[PDB]
RNA sequence: CGCGACCUCAGAUCAGACGUGGCGACCCGCUGAAUUUAAGCAUAUUAGUCAGCGGAGGAGAAGAAACUAACCAGGAUUCCCUCAGUAACGGCGAGUGAACAGGGAAGAGCCCAGCGCCGAAUCCCCGCCCCGCGGCGGGGCGCGGGACAUGUGGCGUACGG
RNA sequence: CAUCUAAGGCUAAAUACCGGCACGAGACCGAUAGUCAACAAGUACCGUAAGGGAAAGUUGAAAAGAACUUUGAAGAGAGAG
RNA sequence: CGCCGCAGGUGCAGAUCUUGGUGGUAGUAGCAAAUAUUCAAACGAGAACUUUGAAGGCCGAAGUGGAGAAGGGUUCCAUGU
RNA sequence: CGACUCUUAGCGGUGGAUCACUCGGCUCGUGCGUCGAUGAAGAACGCAGCUAGCUGCGAGAAUUAAUGUGAAUUGCAGGACACAUUGAUCAUCGACACUUCGAACGCACUUGCGGCCCCGGGUUCCUCCCGGGGCUACGCCUGUCUGAGCGUCGCU
């Protein structure tokens, strides 16, 4: 059972990764090369009124 | 003859049945069981033995008594009581 | 054999250590335990604070942290006596005492009951019976700027 | 032999009634996984602890 | 002293372990007669105890005892707390005054050793690696 | 055609004892149809009647004993099994009373210091 | 999703529970949606199998409009036995097929005071459901 | 030369209670090796560990300083991080090895004996009456027994009273 | 000079938990694996005894588990279903 | 199941390897200690071996006889397969 | 020509690999954290209409009562069960019951034998026989009663 499961990642590697994750959930290559069916959305970066 | 010959000769029971934890390991001539200790008051038991102890265990026999507690405790052990009449 | 440079090394592994290994994976059940136990405890003490009673300024013993700026165990009895609160009522208020510790400075004991000064004014005390008030404070400051405070009472700043 | 105790005539009659064949209804039952009784004893063959 | 009891003084093994003679028992003698006063009234409680005279091959001991179930010691606070179930037979855990004085208890740096509560507790705390989920 | 424990509570001792004796002799008939061949209705009928047999006794013996515990009511001495049955450990236990009752002097420390209800302003 | 953490979601413990289960809950498994009519003159769905009930089978080999009565309520095999649906066997007997509760819908129901009782809980308790929900 | 009082003892199928034995993962008190490592081996190591014995509880033990410190001083115990593979121990070889300060989790303090004052103020048991049954309690009554001046109870415990 | 006041006693919380009761979960194993034991498993059986200790899951949706004819003393077959 | 990553109880011819199964040997060794069987009939599908009758034999009273102790535990006895 | 033998394939056997399945484990976590002289753990022997094992139970013996539920149980049979002059089954479980050993408790056991007090019968109350019931273990505390001592004393 002590056999390392777990693994701590830097705060700064960490805060890294969550940058180049929303970067990229920008660019429409990127989102659709994922395969996200995103051929009528209407801007990428798709923002909607706080009343949802 | 150590072999065969003497196997012939074997006919008076040194162990019988031990009114405590019923084996037959009740030496006679020692007035002693083997497994238990009878006439001791203590059960024999010893640690280097796992197999053995959970052989003999709590839960390896019927717990007539300990099942109904494991059932009275759920409810806090109550008694003079009973369940509203219809 | 040891091959070529490297350190001499001494591991402690002589000694059947594999039947006491302490894994943590109750830990975050730990955190979660000990979170909910603080929470029902700031609830069981309703307006009292939440971290307990005022701890007093301590100055850290060696010459390594006298630097440094602590909370002890309790108010002494000589701060209590100057400050002018019996002993007895003092923890009832909600005010730690020590009476193992004595004050050798002036400068210490005078901070110290200056903070007791400063914590018996910030106090609002219910009244026993809540129809009857005796000495205890006004209604009005009672009323609803009664609230439980969170973290230190007036933490040990340096 | 034929001087026996009470107690043992009591093991003897007991492992008697325990050795005989299980009912041939027990085979229709619902669920049943038993096909014959397996733990039929013969004197010659194995002989009882006592 | 204790004298170890092995057959004809054979403790087979190395000769750092050959003592026979010479050996001293882990616990006093008013920590034996103590144990010896509560397993014979194994329903009573042994309090302490103190010396009341001695020859040379004898130690006299006089033990105080209390009947827990007593509806004097029952029916008054202050002693009951020899009543609850945790405090029965003190003397077989060195729980007495005697008894304690062999266990190495104390404040400071002349009692390291039962860090923790006993000599095993800090045995085990010194001797468990902990293994933590982030290594 | 059955025997109600709800319906033989309100007979008394006497024919109580006599329905039960009826019954025992019922069965003993039944045992012996049983041993002489008799029938499948017979044959079932033997576990009616032990039922029946227990039913009645049951009754009997509950109200024997809530009549003792009416008579040993509010005396000092109650037979063993009349006394409760929690737990040998929780037997042994101080009562709710000599758990409560509390010394003088703790009594005057409560009396004279007692626990304050207060905030603290930020 | 389920959000109760003190029930299971384990696929072995799921099937243990009903293969295991008592008769007084295989009651509650073996159930059967009643039909459309039934559905709109009480404010009920399903109802528990019952002995005398009349039911259509709905999936199988006898699919069909026949109302037949309940026969058997063969809880062990968690089956339901009707009037007219039965095979011949070798030998020339009739023998009846187990059909489960789930695949019949009952056309007419065994009505007496507890099927009553049980009838207007389930549509008090729907109704405080849509009131709720409105 | 009997009758009493006390002391120390004994018997009872005396009235009323209590202990035993089991489980034993965790905990407490003892007892306690050798395989092993040291490339041999005896001190050492394994290890205060395995085995052995006893005693508990839902936790146990510990615990409110005959403490740490040497500072501008801290302040019961227990647990975590660190101190630290360090100070130190060791055929100073193989190997072994804490503590203080610091940061946190939790945090709670107290009681006797003794010295003294108070007409033993104290406690148990047995009956009678009432209020209640719930872990058997209260209130009262008894020129009713017993415990106790070879010391019960109240005040009071080093923080002084 | 500093520090405490031993040889009497109690005390919750944070802490431990491979036995027990009741639960939940899993980048685990999938019947020579995983507990010895998925099954009448500490069972059958072995040993005087202490003790040792297995093998063994799967018809089908439903028994609808082959009526009946025929050869043979039957096991077993040929048709039929 | 493919592709991108992740993680291993991840690859067998050997270990006089473990467990299970199967061959050649091989229709082979063998079914040879204590003198011995034969005729007729019955039952029966079937008779060297069962049963009955007739012979010839053996144990030869320290028995291959009649009973017990220990041990076995229903082996006792009828009927049937 | 065949036999035999070898190779390959089809089919049929022997065997149970592989794969798929899984009311089982293993591991981690959580909440509780409860045995016993009022007789535990464990053991033995019994208990079903047809029942050997497992399971459940204790001479009230595959269960009584109560409560909740509400028409079954089922391998076969039998029989209940207006489901409202009350109810199958299942579950819960608080009432009642709970054989013999076992700390095991009258003494002792590979057997068996006592004693005391009551009740019933043969006796026709006096104590013999039979049955039933309740007692009869060790240690220990408080009190009680009965005592012992050329122990210390007082009166005599
Ligand atoms: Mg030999
Ligand atoms: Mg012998
Ligand atoms: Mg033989
Ligand atoms: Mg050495
Ligand atoms: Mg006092
Ligand atoms: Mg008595
Ligand atoms: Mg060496
Ligand atoms: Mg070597
Ligand atoms: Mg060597
Ligand atoms: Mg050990
Ligand atoms: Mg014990
Ligand atoms: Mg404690
Ligand atoms: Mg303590
Ligand atoms: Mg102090
Ligand atoms: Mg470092
Ligand atoms: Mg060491
Ligand atoms: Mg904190
Ligand atoms: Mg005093
Ligand atoms: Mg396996
Ligand atoms: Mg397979
Ligand atoms: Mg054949
Ligand atoms: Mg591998
Ligand atoms: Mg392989
Ligand atoms: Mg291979
Ligand atoms: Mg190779
Ligand atoms: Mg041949
Ligand atoms: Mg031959
Ligand atoms: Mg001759
Ligand atoms: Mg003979
Ligand atoms: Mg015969
Ligand atoms: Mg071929
Ligand atoms: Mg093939
Ligand atoms: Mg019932
Ligand atoms: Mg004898
Ligand atoms: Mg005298
Ligand atoms: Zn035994």
């Amino acid at each position: 059972t002590w056999r390392r499961w777990h693994r701590r990642v830097n705060t700064t590697q960490k805060r890294y990764a969550i940058c180049s994750a929303l970067a990229a959930s920008a660019l429409p290559a990127l989102v659709m090369s994922k395969g996200h069916r995103i051929e009528e959305v209407p801007e990428l970066p798709l923002v909607v009124e706080d009343k949802v | 003859t150590k072999g065969t010959s003497s196997f012939g000769k074997r006919r008076n029971k040194t162990h019988t049945l031990c009114r405590r934890c019923g084996s037959k390991a009740y030496h006679l001539q020692k007035s002693t069981c083997g497994k238990c200790g009878y006439p001791a008051k203590r059960k024999r038991k010893y640690n280097w033995s796992a197999k053995a102890k959970r052989r003999n265990t709590t839960g390896t026999g019927r717990m007539r008594h300990l099942k109904i507690v494991y059932r009275r405790f759920r409810h806090g052990f109550r008694e003079g009581t009973t369940p509203k009449p219809k | 054999a040891p091959s070529r440079n490297g350190m001499v090394l001494k591991p402690h592994f002589h000694k059947d250590w594999q039947r006491r290994v302490a894994t943590w994976f109750n830990q975050p059940a730990r955190k979660i335990r000990r979170r909910k136990a603080r929470q029902a405890k700031a609830r069981r003490i309703a307006p009292r604070p939440a971290s307990g009673p005022i701890r007093p300024i301590v100055r850290c013993p060696t010459v390594r942290y006298h630097t440094k700026v602590r909370a002890g165990r309790g108010f002494s009895l000589e701060e209590l006596r100057v400050a002018g609160i019996h002993k007895k009522v003092a923890r009832t208020i909600g005010i730690s005492v020590d009476p193992r510790r004595r004050n050798k400075s002036t400068e210490s004991l005078q901070a110290n009951v200056q903070r007791l000064k400063e914590y018996r004014s910030k106090l609002i005390l219910f009244p026993r019976k809540p129809s009857a008030p005796k000495k205890g404070d006004s209604s009005a400051e009672e009323l609803k700027l009664a609230t439980q405070l969170t973290g230190p009472v007036m933490p040990v700043r340096n | 032999s034929s001087h026996k105790t009470f107690r043992i005539k009591r093991f003897l009659a007991k492992k008697q009634k325990q050795n005989r064949p299980i009912p041939q209804w027990i085979r229709m039952k619902t669920g049943n996984k038993i096909r014959y009784n397996s733990k039929r004893r013969h004197w010659r063959r194995t002989k009882l602890g006592l | 002293g204790r004298k170890r009891p092995v057959p004809k003084g054979a403790t087979y093994g190395k000769p750092v372990h050959h003592g026979v003679n010479q050996l001293k028992f882990a616990r006093s003698l008013q920590s034996v007669a103590e144990e010896r006063a509560g397993r014979h009234c194994g329903a009573l409680r042994v309090l302490n105890s103190y010396w009341v005279g001695e020859d040379s091959t004898y130690k006299f001991f006089e033990v105080i005892l209390i009947d827990p179930f007593h509806k004097a010691i029952r029916r008054n606070p202050d002693t009951q707390w020899i009543t609850k179930p945790v405090h029965k037979h003190r003397e077989m855990r060195g729980l007495t005054s005697a008894g304690r004085k062999s266990r190495g208890l104390g404040k400071g740096h002349k009692f390291h050793h039962t860090i923790g509560g006993s000599r095993r507790a800090a045995w085990r705390r010194r001797n468990t690696l902990q293994l933590h989920r982030y290594r | 055609a059955k025997i109600k424990a709800r319906d033989l509570r309100g007979k008394k001792k006497e024919e109580l004892l006599k329905q039960l004796d009826d019954l025992k002799v019922e069965l003993s008939q039944l045992r012996v149809a049983k041993v002489t061949g008799g029938a499948a209705s017979k044959l079932s009928k033997i576990r009616v009647v032990r039922k029946s047999i227990a039913r009645v006794l049951t009754v009997i013996n509950q109200t024997q004993k809530e009549n003792l515990r009416k008579f040993y009511k509010g005396k000092k001495y109650k037979p063993l099994d009349l006394r409760p049955k929690k737990t040998r450990a929780m037997r042994r236990r101080l009562n709710k009373h000599e758990e409560n009752l509390k010394t003088k002097k703790q009594q005057r420390k409560e009396r004279l210091y007692p626990l304050r209800k207060y905030a603290v302003k930020a | 999703m389920k959000f109760n953490p003190f029930v299971t979601s384990d696929r072995s413990k799921n099937r243990k529970r009903h293969f295991n289960a008592p008769s007084h809950i295989r009651r509650k498994i073996m159930s059967s949606p009643l039909s459309k009519e039934l559905r709109q003159k009480y404010n009920v769905r399903s109802m528990p199998i019952r002995k005398d009930d009349e039911v259509q089978v709905v999936r199988g080999h006898y699919k069909g409009q026949q109302i037949g009565k309940v026969v058997q309520v063969y809880r062990k095999k968690y089956v339901i036995y009707i009037e007219r649906v039965q095979r011949e066997k070798a030998n020339g007997t009739t023998v009846h097929v187990g059909i489960h509760p789930s695949k019949v819908v009952i056309t007419r129901l065994k009505l007496d005071k507890d099927r009553k009782k049980i009838l207007e809980r389930k549509a008090k308790s729907r109704q405080v459901g849509k009131e709720k929900g409105k």
